[PDB]
């Protein structure tokens, strides 16, 4: 499912070496290492994330993410 | 059209600066206070080229004032020069494009580019010192020059020449930096590290600065402006972007209320996670 | 063979790890771990992709792909 | 706790490969080197970011932070 | 021997990992895995990087390279 | 110790398996490949890098560098 789509409000590494991002207002987190840069960079360069999970909670994990300029 | 620059004072220097300027640019709206812009030089064929007599070596005398350089207008490169006693039109081998009509054509085995002339010349241009003194032996150094193939004194004469007269118009910094060198205590000018950075983005920073809509910084690769101001002090014109692309097609990314070129972005934003990297070896 | 050659339309990380980009229209998906951010950096600025696969219906794998200066 | 938020006013890599960085005046470093080139591409883009850590003395370790976009 | 040197003219990532650019005319190949990144980046910005190698033919593999800032 | 400070006039990566950087006039390496896209970035981005070493002698390895944005 589509769990959340728009702009990366805010990324956090955390402690435990995910990466959590908070997008249109909820909060989810990855383990997927790679995906910190590209977070970064979408959040950076204001790319649209929609972050896509089987289960779509927030604070639940995520591990697919599409990137989109727009 | 031909133009002259006047290095017989600071005052004549930028006047004949910005009288080129204003003939062959056109100022950008959102980077344009008063008459002092960056401005952006107007279509013209490639192939177009302005000529512009050197005068005012020693100064407001009628003297070395054989020596006229050949500027392609859409680009700002020297071409070559004329010596105009000999009628001669000593051309770089990447500008065959340009004609000059009147004139012997000597058609140069030796190309145009910095990397070139720096190794002809044994010059480098960071750190190269330009004097009033040094740009009267440039002169006579360009003069004496003949044949097809650049000597290292012609090249460093066309080292120094370019960079205040083609350089010094597209960089407002170093039309200021230089012409300190033209003051009656005829200090010497050092050509800075950021001096050759900014001649080294010409392109890059031509292909931002049009987009420029008041944002709190500029940042084009190696290059930071700040404000206006650091725009203004640094930059006079730019090339018509409408080199100006690298690769990709999108000029800048606005990031924290910053323009950036979006390349620049782009490279330091490509790494993958720190730690896969460099065990991945 | 070049199977699409164009920007990057979107990108997406996936559940396996794999990326995909969407170009020409047509979405390739790749496993190399190193063209994750290579393909988000080209995505980012515009860069044209040719993607080069044994096939090249969307939906398609790729371990190659060039990075062109168009 | 939230030990400093601002902007990063300098990193350093470190020779134990830890990677400081200074935020409102404080240093705090990190031996998570998959925050090396994120905090880079925060201090490069002017991002405030959050130290967090239990302890947030000047000179302290952390290994999590929040990365926020003007 | 600096076989060219020059902008990255294209950059391409490889079926068996190796990375290749196109620098002057001639297309070189690295297997060194840190280079990726940073060859993309010179490309991206237009460096003149200096490929070397013990043989220059277009083909051949280089593991030294030179990024300027020209 | 500050061995030099000032932008990255170029960097380069050695066959030997060392990136050098040169900074203020001098040359440094370092064999740290965390460092590789870090001072790259540094270089293509302008920053003011600080090599620090208790080395401080030319062409010598150093470990610990500072990133300044100027
Ligand atoms: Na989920
Ligand atoms: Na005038
Ligand atoms: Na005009
Ligand atoms: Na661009
Ligand atoms: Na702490």
């Amino acid at each position: 499912a589509d769990c959340a789509k728009g702009k990366i409000e805010f990324s956090k590494y955390n402690e435990d070496d995910t990466f959590t991002v908070k997008v249109d207002g909820k909060e989810y987190w990855t383990s997927r290492w790679n995906l910190q840069p590209l977070l970064q960079s979408a959040q950076l360069t204001g790319m649209t994330v929609t972050i896509k999970s089987s289960t779509c909670e927030s604070g639940s994990g995520f591990a697919e993410v599409q990137f989109n300029n727009d | 059209r031909e133009f002259t620059i006047d290095f017989s004072t600071q005052q004549s220097y930028v006047s004949s600066l910005n009288s080129i300027r204003t003939e062959i640019s056109t100022p950008l709206e959102h980077i344009s206070q008063g008459t002092t812009s960056v401005s952006v030089i107007n279509h013209t064929p490639p192939g177009s080229y302005f000529a512009v007599d050197i005068r005012g070596l020693d100064v407001y005398q009628a003297r070395f004032d054989h020596l006229r350089l050949i500027i392609e207008q859409n680009n700002l490169y020297v071409a070559g020069f004329v010596n105009t006693a000999t009628n001669t039109f000593y051309r770089f081998s990447d500008f065959t494009h340009i004609s000059v009509p009147g004139v012997t054509t000597v058609s140069m085995t030796t190309d145009s580019s910095y990397t070139t002339l720096q190794r002809v010349a044994a010059l480098e241009r960071s750190g190269m010192q330009i004097s009033r003194h040094s740009l009267v032996s440039s002169y006579l150094a360009l003069m004496e020059f003949s044949g097809n193939t650049m000597t290292r004194d012609a090249s460093r004469a066309v080292l120094r020449f370019v960079t205040v007269t083609a350089e010094a118009l597209r960089f407002r910094q170093i039309q200021r930096e230089f012409r300190q060198a033209l003051s009656e205590t005829a200090p010497v000018y050092t050509m800075t590290p950021g001096d050759v950075d900014l001649t080294l983005n010409w392109g890059r920073i031509s292909n931002v600065l049009p987009e420029y809509r008041g944002e709190d910084g500029v940042r084009v690769g190696r290059i930071s402006f700040n404000n206006i101001s650091a725009i203004l002090g640094t930059v006079a014109v730019i090339l018509n972007c409408h080199e100006c692309q690298i690769t990709g097609d999108r000029p800048v990314i606005k990031i924290n209320n910053t323009l950036w070129e979006s390349n620049t972005a782009a490279a330091f934003l490509n790494r993958k996670s720190q730690f896969l990297y460099t065990t991945g070896k």
